């Protein structure tokens, strides 16, 4: 139709998102086909879908519509934060994408599970040790 | 020519299993059922304990082909822990590295 | 006084009505609404102390089929459907308050869920061995179902004999207060005075005597499943109980001289999906087949200008504490955490 | 029966059970004498209908179609 | 559980595709799984399990 | 409770040896 | 920590970064001139830039949490703050107009001034000196005082003496204590200065 968008990528945990930000809206997001209050149940994933457009000031003029796949219900939330705030960058002048990256909207976070070593409890976690 | 005699042991037991498979799984089949009448499943029953007691696949015991360790065995290669490693960590087992992740 | 109207009479509200508050009395609050109200709403007038009501397109809908029923045609069964917190049953309860002014029957059912879920005392009917009671549940509703309807229990009078015991029964002509009595006295019979209650309300509704209105929330729990169990934990039919099975008879349209209005509801509904909301998904194959024909209603999300008004109407109340909730970014922060929803945006400005 | 059927089909459904039942009770209302099942069953409102509910029980259910199929029972019941 | 239409489509399919016909419960199912596979004992596994 | 019907009693036709025997070849 | 050390603590402030270029001191664009080239740290999803934002509450959110159940500690902090605020409003409905006006209604308020009134202005350390410990009377760092308010809070709501009682009825209670001067955790608040007044000859232990 000759709408003008941007798509971009976003990575957190196991979870992968997918973000098409289109740049003139009604300020609605799609999650997998659903409205983002029903798909995002939780308040606090809710607030990370705001995250990028409350920054830039730019609530309820784009329409997202995001796929996302594997990992829990707030990796899904950080991916999709990090999709939209990459795709939004292209309808914002430099000084604001500048503004995001300071923000911490445009770094993929490295933060992933650690593993479990033989001869531990857990990642870190060691077992009872006992001195006699 | 075994590794000692419980390898020995377990080689009969082996091949008695293997030449009363047959006769054993038509006696059991006759056992594991509702259908015969239950006067049919007693003779069945004694029957099958009539067999000898090698015979058994329950006293198969998986052993080390190398060393006839009883436990510790990785069943794809049939060797022990001890004997794996050693033919491991020498790069003679193709494929096989140590992992780290 | 933007989100308030000085027009409390439902009978009289319009299209340049919407997206206004009209207050609710005391009085009618005792009598038109002892039971029904979502359980929040209910905080809001305490806390307010007052009940005010937004006049949204849907009940607007719903009170124009009203004004323009035939009673002589057999009853119409109005269905509000929609999204989980949209506000399907304060739409009916409006609708209820339109009927209730208009000296209608009231027969208001608050919940259909609570009578398959969650009874501790199930008991064998003795009316019919194969079906079972719920003197809980039945009775709690005959002491809301009277004060509502307490001015024509005196008028309404049964036309047979019933039974309730070798020493206790009914006699014919007697007002139908009596039996609405004896199952609050009696719990026991208090199943089979709500089967007696409907029996005699539909029969006597197509005489003329009245104008019955027929208020089932949640009625898709009616032709669902249930969590009861018998004493070898067999799963229990819903057309096992006869509070249940009464009340299926109302919903079908062989009777005339009144409209039947429902809402459903997924909220405690039982085995169904959180984001199942559509008549034909809650009400499953027997829900819909029941039911139709019928004529749905939808009930969305606060549009525009009835999301602003709700906005004032908690400012108007000084609810919203909070310093940047009357400013405009305020504003819109709370319009996309809630996406417009009714009861979400009540429940986040519950703690702002 | 019809539930081992996999495939709705409104002829002797329980939708034409119900519409034919209050249709008689309107023209009874109507003092009306014509209660013929042919020509009750053969009109355009009723084949709208039919259209309806069998979309919908074939079919996905959705907005549209619970829309379309409240406008086709509001012509049968006369409510406007 | 089912219907006529469902049981008899059911068994017919069963004779179709060889599967067992008659009514027959968990317990003698088991007859089938016995000659269906072969013997632990019979497994070249088991019997060449050493040089 | 023992549920015991006509039709479940009716052994299945062997249809592979008579009726369509002819279909092991070609 | 997988983050380099070069990456650098994102700052979530968005009136930080609209101020004019002008009002700018020399260093305050010298750092703006910095970050451009300083790699950053993704922002975490706790904190956001949205005004209702309170970083207090957040915190003491995380500390009401048990095995990582935020959805459950965050659900227990907005009923508190619903049941305070209707607590307040059922007191100014009941008041009269002159009672009115003192009546505080916001519940950031009440919750912001209740941890203050908790907070401990000196603290104890036990020092070991000749074979003993004596509970040594110290000024406390602005972080310590705030961190034992709401540790002191918590501790008190979860109490085994309160009986089949919710944790919003338990801590909106204790807060509104709090905010009155009363209760036990403002107790033992003067509990803690009795102790250190009562040791004030042995604040000369200390070696710092
Ligand atoms: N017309 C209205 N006027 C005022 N407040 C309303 C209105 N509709 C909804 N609300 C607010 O939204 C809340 C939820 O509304 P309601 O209980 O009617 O929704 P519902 O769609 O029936 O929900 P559910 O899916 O839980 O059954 C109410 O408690 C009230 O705070
Ligand atoms: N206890 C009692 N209940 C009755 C009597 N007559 C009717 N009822 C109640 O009235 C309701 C309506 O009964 P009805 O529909 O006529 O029974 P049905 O003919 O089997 O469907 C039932 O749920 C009964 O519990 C009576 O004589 N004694
Ligand atoms: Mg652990
Ligand atoms: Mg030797
Ligand atoms: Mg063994
Ligand atoms: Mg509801």
């Amino acid at each position: 139709q000759g709408m003008a968008f941007s798509k971009s990528e976003g990575k957190r945990k196991t979870a992968k998102a997918e973000a098409i930000v289109y740049k003139h809206g009604s300020g609605r997001i799609k999650v997998n086909g659903i409205d983002y209050q029903l798909y995002f149940p939780i308040t606090q994933d809710r607030e990370q879908l705001m995250f990028p457009f409350h920054f830039v000031d730019r609530l309820g003029k784009h329409d997202v519509t995001c796929t996302v796949s594997g990992g829990g219900r707030s990796a899904q939330a950080g991916a999709i934060r990090l999709a939209m705030a990459k795709a939004l960058c292209s309808f914002v002048t430099e000084d604001e994408v500048e503004w995001m990256r300071q923000a911490g909207l445009l770094t993929t976070d490295p933060r992933v599970r650690e593993r479990k070593k033989p001869g531990q409890e857990g990642a870190r976690r060691k077992f009872t040790w006992k001195k006699r | 020519h075994y590794v000692d005699w419980r390898m020995w042991r377990d080689v009969k037991r082996r091949k008695m299993a293997y030449e009363y498979a047959d006769e054993r799984l038509r006696i059991n089949s006759l056992r594991k059922n509702t259908i015969l009448p239950k006067i049919l499943q007693d003779v069945a029953d004694e029957e099958i304990a009539a067999l000898p007691r090698d015979s058994c696949p329950v006293r198969i015991r998986n052993r080390c082909v190398m060393t006839s360790r009883p436990r510790g065995v990785k069943r794809r290669w049939r060797l022990s822990r001890i004997v794996f490693r050693h033919l491991a960590d020498h790069g003679q087992l193709s494929g096989i590295q140590r992992a780290t992740w | 006084a933007i989100s308030r109207t000085n027009e409390n009479d439902p009978a009289k509200h319009g299209d340049q009505h919407e997206g206004q508050h009209y207050n609710i009395s005391p009085q009618d609050l005792e009598t038109v609404f002892p039971h029904g109200l979502p359980p929040r709403f209910v905080m809001q007038v305490k806390t307010f102390s007052e009940a005010c009501l937004m006049v949204r397109k849907p009940a607007l809908e719903l009170l124009h089929y009203l004004k323009n029923t035939s009673f002589a045609y057999p009853a119409i069964r109005y269905l509000l459907y929609g999204e989980k917190g949209t506000g399907k049953t304060l739409s009916l309860c409006h609708v209820i308050h339109f009927c209730a002014k208009q000296d209608w029957l009231i027969l208001h059912i608050p919940d259909a869920h609570l009578w398959v879920k969650n009874c501790r005392d199930l008991l064998q009917s003795s009316y019919n061995k194969q079906r079972f009671d719920q003197p809980l549940e039945a009775s709690t509703w005959l002491k809301n179902f009277k004060t509502t309807n307490e001015r024509f229990l005196n008028q309404i009078k049964v036309q047979e004999k019933y039974v309730w015991n070798k020493r206790e029964s009914t006699e014919k002509g007697s007002p139908l207060g009596e039996v609405v009595e004896q199952g609050i006295t009696r719990v026991r019979n208090a199943t089979d005075a709500v089967g007696i209650v409907l029996k005699e309300l539909k029969r006597q509704s197509s005489l003329g005597m009245f104008h019955l209105l027929v208020a089932v929330d949640g009625i898709n729990a009616l032709w669902g499943r249930t969590t009861l169990k018998r004493e070898d934990k067999s799963p229990i039919a819903p057309e096992e109980l006869a509070l249940v099975h009464n009340l299926r008879k109302m919903m079908k349209n062989d009777w005339h001289g009144g409209a039947i209005v429902s809402a459903l509801s997924q909220t405690g509904s039982l085995f169904k999906p959180r984001k199942a909301y559509l008549p034909q998904e809650l009400l499953g194959k027997e829900g819909f087949d029941a039911l139709d024909p019928f004529i749905p209603i939808l009930v969305s999300n606060y549009n525009p200008k009835e999301f602003e008004s709700c906005i004032q109407y908690y400012l108007e109340n000084n609810w919203l504490q909070h310093e940047k909730a009357p400013t405009e970014e305020g504003k819109k922060e709370l319009l996309f955490l809630s996406n417009a929803n009714p009861s979400l945006l009540e429940r986040h400005c519950a703690y702002l | 029966t019809e539930a081992d059927m996999e495939e709705y089909i409104w002829e002797n459904s329980s939708s034409e059970r119900n519409i034919l039942e209050t249709l008689l009770q309107m023209k009874a209302a109507e003092k009306n004498m014509e209660i013929n099942k042919e020509e009750l069953l053969g009109t355009k409102e009723i084949e709208e209908y039919k259209k309806s509910v069998v979309s919908l029980k074939n079919e996905e259910e959705n907005e549209n179609s619970i829309s379309q199929y409240k406008e086709s029972v509001k012509r049968l019941l006369n409510v406007t | 559980s089912l219907s006529e239409y469902a049981f008899r489509m059911s068994r017919l399919s069963a004779r179709l595709f060889g599967e067992v016909t008659r009514p027959t419960n968990s317990k003698s199912m088991k007859v089938v799984k016995l000659f269906s596979e072969l013997p632990l004992a019979k497994k070249k596994e088991t019997y060449d399990w050493y040089p | 409770l023992q549920s015991r019907k006509e039709y479940e009693q009716e052994l299945s036709d062997d249809l592979h040896v008579e009726r369509y025997r002819q279909f092991w070849t070609r | 920590s997988r983050y380099s050390p070069e990456f650098k603590d994102p700052l979530i402030d968005k009136e930080y970064y609209r101020k004019p270029v002008e009002e700018l001191t020399e260093e305050e664009k010298y750092v703006r001139e910095l970050k451009k080239t300083q790699l950053i740290k993704a922002a975490p999803a706790g904190k956001t830039s949205s005004v209702f934002e309170d970083p207090v509450i957040s915190k003491f959110t995380n500390m009401m949490m048990i095995g990582g159940n935020k959805v459950l500690a965050r659900s227990l902090m907005i009923q508190t703050l619903e049941a305070v605020k209707r607590k307040q409003f059922e007191k100014y409905h009941a008041a009269s107009a002159e009672e009115q006006a003192t009546i505080e209604r916001n519940p950031y308020t009440i919750f912001h001034q209740a941890l203050k009134n908790c907070e401990p202005m000196i603290g104890l350390v036990p020092i070991l000196k000749g074979g003993r410990f004596y509970q040594v009377p110290v000024p406390l760092p602005d972080r310590r005082r705030r961190f034992l308010a709401m540790k002191w809070m918590i501790t008190e709501c979860r109490d085994k003496k309160h009986q089949r009682t919710l944790m919003p009825e338990k801590l909106s209670h204790k807060l509104l204590e709090a905010f009155h001067n009363q209760g036990p955790v403002i107790k033992r608040k003067h509990d803690l200065h009795k102790m250190a007044e009562a040791n004030r000859a042995l604040a000369h232990y200390r070696w710092w």
